[PDB]
RNA sequence: GCGAAACAGUACCGUGAGGGAAAGGUGAAAAGAACCCAGAGAUGGGAGUGAAAUAGAUUCUGAAACCAUAUGCCUACAACGUGUCAGAGCACAUUAAUGUGUGAUGGCGUGCGUUUUGAAGUAUGAGCCGGCGAGUUAUGAUAGCAAGCGUUAGUUAACCA
RNA sequence: UUCUCGCAGUCAGACAGUGGGGGAUAAGCUUCAUUGUCAAGAGGGGAAGAGCCCAGAUCAUUAAAUAAGGUCCCCAAAAUA
RNA sequence: UUGUGGUAGACGAGCGUUGUAUUGGAGUUGAAGUCAAAGCGUGAGCAUUGGUGGAUCCAAUACAAGUGAGAAUGCCGGCA
């Protein structure tokens, strides 16, 4: 093509913002669950745990 | 879609009729006047706008009541004040203002709107004969 | 970043007895004090590994369909010396190819003073080396010029 | 005059040349569409229908309800569903309806 | 009609101020002048010296009868006040607002100062749909 | 006390309603000059008819 | 590179406050409460538009009942005259407005006599 | 955006250490409202200036809440999250459309997020408007998708130009 | 509804019928199991009700037939014996 | 044919904004911002015109986000 009507090959993958919308969710809960560190910052204990 | 009801506009009528009712059941005459006034008999009645007809009632005080409920029904009214209530048999209101008895009756019969505050007050019921609203002209009947 | 910070850690307010929020330190980014937590950093690649396989590829494809197009003509040494320093000879060259408007490139490898002094008057004259030429200059060039001698070369450069 | 005709699934009364309103036709306009599913014409009585009776319409426009904005959310939940309804309509009137 | 007379940023409480130019509003100069200048209020001063130079405005500058007219509207627009902060007990301190306001009347001298605004909302609104159909003109 | 909530404008009105002020007496001279205010001396230091005081 | 969230937040704001209208005193003038009454009146629009063809088809009842029991007869009579022969695909609203045009309507009854 | 767009480490606070703010915009050029009127004047209204003075020194634009004003609607017997669907009546003629504005009345109806066993709740928090305001980045690994290359594969780090 | 990978979420559940235990066959009580409802789904009837009875609703329609449940009026619908 | 009750949760697909890269246009006979209107969409939205206003903006394709504001007795300013 050129630089008027580039577009890829089906190279475009979703993004899951935690921050931002409420359509699709992805707000406030984000997927953290409701409760406990993996609901909170700094989350993720160690994989030794 | 819609068929468009057409229903009267800005339109007003009210007749007038009366009837008497020495030694009839109070319920059926009730529910007519009900039927009368709030216009379910008619076939354009419409809510929002004039719904009423005129009432007299002639002899009110002849009422026939079944069973012993001149001494099982009471009626009471309780004022704003502390004890306020009191209390009255219906062979008491036989002699006492059973037409008003009768009016508050047929007001609870009717369905709660401001319309019914001006549907009750064509109401006339008087517990004697005599009264100068005949001068409408009111149609003598029965089963009104 | 939250190390801009001037003064104690103090808490504004009291523990208690206070009707309001948390509100435990004093230049908050909430705070018009400000400090977010994220934004631009001069840290970052911007950039990223690719293969020159098919950096290659791509070239010779670009190589190809613009030698399918109309308006890349030969260039050789005899019209280096027909023209001059001057500017002059370059807008009659472009006058007479109707290349006004157009991107055209022009490729160097001699070196020519000639040819660099000019392409300077407009914002579509410019010229490039072989080797300093990529695939987005090749196709924006929208038709190049390109020389003579260097093309065979270029062909075991694919 | 008076002609019970069944347009869609709605029955509608209508009197010589008046213009109303049914669910879109899907039809081009000035066009003459006829309809046989009519009862209670000419004062002649039919059970399911009548024959012999057939109305004649003319299509006078094409056009659509308001924006039937249906907002749909529940309280203390995590759902807000937004949509606006335009619903197509035909404009139309009776021109020779046969009896 | 003209002659309308601003005035910039008078002190004055603003509540008192429409309860007096309300009372004030209506009648004609003189027999709302004598009126006003035995006003126990003390705006009323305030006042009645807008008011007198709207009228010699109105005389000199317009040259209209100025007997005829009449206070058509009054305005007390709300200006930027002052603040000043003021010790009280526990330790604390507290913002009492100094209130002033702007002051401006309007004098008619007609049956009329009503309608032609509705005249001027009308000829908007034709230039409006005269522009819209103009963008529908297109072929 | 505190309100529960903040009061309406139009409860604001309602207050202020019977707040309203009314006018005043007014009166001619009928010795002096312009008008004053009922059973006041005028502007001219007097009572009607009954000059006592300059008038400035 | 910063973006600034003024233009566009603004016009959703202003939309969003247009959308509600014909309201009383403070209803107009917030997001939040202009928000809820907006959801409030979409669903109140919903309910009362199934609500309305109830109350259409129990006036509807009413008075042909009422015209049914001056013509000397009850509504469940009439379906018999046309459930248990020759069923009509009459409306109870048409047969409401065969009032408007009177001594039309009896002749159906006298019809549906059996 | 350096705290500091300026007389900013300023004013101010705290004895002292120390803490620590904000705020920009005339007009092409002041050609900065001579002069007249009301007043004591600021100022307000005219004239003039300037293309233009809703460009007059509160001098780029002047939103929302807030307040004052008036065209029309209706209302002082009214039990109502102030709204919805019908609906007369009143006033007009419209982003040309079975128009709008408003709604006497009829039909119906107890907010928003959190938390949960459930919140219309006498659970929680919000006076309001406007602005600001929280999933990024570096490195490493795993997986998916797409592409290139490949049959003795793919790939260059640092670095040199 | 077997299996591999990925995101999960979750051990504060509650209630109703039934089998129980404790408790006092008292509990809007507790702890086990079965079926069902709400959470995680609005409505109709029971006058009002999270859990009861029907069922699972794209939207629009001024249609009907019905289900649980009801036909003296308030509130749509019956009377006969 | 199944269908379209819907939490957390997940997949699918879009919209708007800032700036950049190419490509194109419009602009005191008038750009943005701005309000107003009885417009157009399955949606994030899309316009036209009026006037305040007086200088740059927009169309389509991609590129990267300090890219999307109802709550946190969120922060500040102002107003009750």
């Amino acid at each position: 093509l050129n630089q008027l009507k580039s577009v890829p090959k089906a190279r475009n993958h979703k993004t899951k913002t935690l921050g931002r919308g409420h359509g699709s969710g992805l707000g406030k809960t984000s997927g953290r669950g409701q409760k406990g560190q993996k609901a909170r910052k700094s989350g993720l204990t160690r994989p030794g745990f | 879609k819609t068929s468009m009801l057409t229903k009267e506009q800005a339109n007003k009528r009210r007749q007038w009729y009366i009837v008497d009712a020495a030694g009839l059941v109070l319920g059926k005459l009730a529910v007519k006047a009900a039927d009368l006034i709030r216009g379910k008999n008619k076939v354009d009645f419409t809510p929002n706008q004039d719904c009423g007809d005129y009432l007299i009632i002639i002899n009110s005080d002849q009422v026939v009541l079944t069973g012993n409920k001149k001494e099982n029904e009471f009626w009471y009214h309780h004022s704003q004040y502390i004890g306020g209530i009191k209390k009255v048999s219906g062979r008491d209101m036989l002699k006492k203002q059973s037409d008003k008895l009768v009016y508050n009756a047929v007001k609870g019969m009717l369905p709660d709107n401001r319309l019914s505050r001006r549907w009750i007050t064509k109401v006339h019921v008087f517990k004697g004969d005599k009264h100068n609203m005949e001068a409408q002209k009111p149609t003598t009947l029965n089963w009104s | 970043t939250k190390g801009e910070v001037r003064g104690g850690g103090k808490k504004p307010y009291k523990q208690k007895h206070t009707g309001k929020a948390r509100q435990g330190s004093t230049r908050n980014p909430h705070f018009v004090g400000g400090g977010i937590v994220f934004g631009p950093k001069p840290n970052r690649n911007y950039s990223l590994k690719l293969n020159k396989k098919a950096h290659t590829a791509a070239l010779h494809t670009v190589w190809s369909e613009k030698l399918a197009s109309d308006n890349t003509h030969l260039v050789d040494q005899n019209l280096f010396n027909k023209t001059e320093g001057k500017t002059k000879v370059m807008m009659q060259f472009l006058k007479s190819a109707k290349l006004l408007d157009k991107n055209v490139l022009f490729v160097v490898n001699t070196l020519n003073t000639n040819l660099e002094q000019s392409t300077s008057n407009i914002k579509n004259v410019q010229v490039k080396h072989l080797d300093k030429v990529s695939v987005r200059d090749l196709m924006l060039a929208n038709a190049l010029l390109v020389e003579k001698e260097v093309l065979k070369a270029l062909e075991g450069k694919f | 005059m008076h002609a019970i005709v069944v347009c869609g699934s709605k029955q509608y009364l209508v009197h010589e040349n008046d213009t109303f309103f049914v669910e879109k036709l899907e039809a081009p306009v000035g066009k003459e569409i006829q309809l046989d599913k009519v009862l209670m014409l000419d004062e002649k009585i039919g059970a399911p229908y009548l024959e012999k009776a057939r109305v004649v319409c003319v299509v006078e426009k094409h056009g659509l309800q308001r924006k039937v904005n249906v907002i749909k959310h529940i309280s203390q939940k995590h759902h807000l569903k937004k949509y606006g309804h335009r619903q197509p309509y035909t404009k139309l009137k009776v021109v020779r309806f046969v009896h | 009609m003209i002659a309308f007379a601003k005035q910039f940023r008078v002190r004055i409480s603003p509540q008192k101020a429409r309860l007096v130019c309300q009372l004030i509003v209506g009648k004609k100069t003189a027999d709302a002048q004598n009126i006003l200048s035995n006003t126990p209020k003390k705006a009323a001063t305030l006042i009645a010296k807008l008011l007198n130079s709207a009228i010699a405005n109105a005389t000199n500058n317009h040259g209209m009868n100025g007997d005829a007219l009449y206070v058509f509207e009054c305005v007390a627009n709300q200006g930027p006040s002052m603040k000043r902060t003021i010790p009280r007990a526990k330790g604390s301190s507290n913002m009492i607002t100094k209130r002033s306001s702007n002051l401006v009347v309007k004098l008619s001298d007609n049956p009329n100062e009503r309608q032609e605004l509705i005249k001027q909302q009308k000829a908007l609104v034709k230039k409006r749909v005269e522009g819209q159909q103009k963008a529908k003109m297109a072929r | 006390a505190v309100q529960q909530r903040r009061s309406s404008k139009h409860r604001r009105d309602k207050r202020r309603s019977h707040d309203a002020l009314t006018a005043q007496a007014l009166s001619v001279c009928q010795k002096c000059g312009k008008k004053k205010l009922f059973h006041r001396v005028c502007s001219c230091g007097m009572y009607g008819d009954l000059r006592v005081k300059k008038a400035y | 590179m910063r973006i600034k969230g003024g233009k566009q937040t603004r016009v959703r704001r202003k939309k969003w406050l247009k959308q509600a209208s014909g309201s009383f005193g403070t209803r107009h003038a917030s997001y939040k409460v202009a928000k809820q009454t907006v959801i409030q009146a979409a669903k109140y629009a919903y309910r009362d538009r199934r609500n309305k063809k109830r109350d259409f088809r129990s006036l509807w009842i009413l008075r042909l009942n009422a015209a049914l029991r001056e013509q000397g007869m009850t509504y469940s009579v009439f379906i018999n005259l046309l459930k248990k022969h020759n069923i009509e695909i009459n409306r109870k609203v048409l047969s409401e407005l065969a009032i408007k045009e009177p001594s039309k309507f009896n002749l159906i009854v006298q019809k549906v006599k059996s």
